[PDB]
């Protein structure tokens, strides 16, 4: 899966 | 809720068994591990680009810590004010320091 965390 | 969740201006994801293995198939130049955070993209105006990172590397440690997934990196950015991630380039290990920023919508 991708699961992007724009932190 | 008042002051939480820092901001570094960068996108990171949790290298899952799928993605982690997908990289080995494409770029056969990564270790034989499956733990760490993958850098997606970096904004031209953030500590990430100013620190000396890039959107083509993989995080692993931070200020004396062991990261495995994005969820692990996040808490660190909001837990530790000073971030010291180590990135291996070429044939030598380098220590990168990045200081997140405070922001609340």
């Amino acid at each position: 899966d991708s699961r992007i965390w724009w932190v | 809720g008042s002051h939480m969740k820092k901001y570094i201006g960068i996108r990171m994801m949790s290298l899952t068994s799928s993605k982690a293995k997908e990289l080995k198939d494409r770029h056969r130049d990564f270790p034989d591990v499956i733990s760490g955070a993958y850098i997606i993209e970096v904004i031209p105006d953030t500590p990430a680009e100013a620190g000396g990172l890039k959107e083509n590397d993989v995080i692993i440690s931070i200020n004396g810590q062991s990261v495995v997934s994005a969820n692990d990196v996040s808490d660190v950015i909001k837990r530790e004010s000073t971030l010291n991630m180590v990135v291996r380039r070429g044939n030598e290990d380098i220590m990168i320091t990045v200081i997140p920023e405070e922001i609340d919508p």
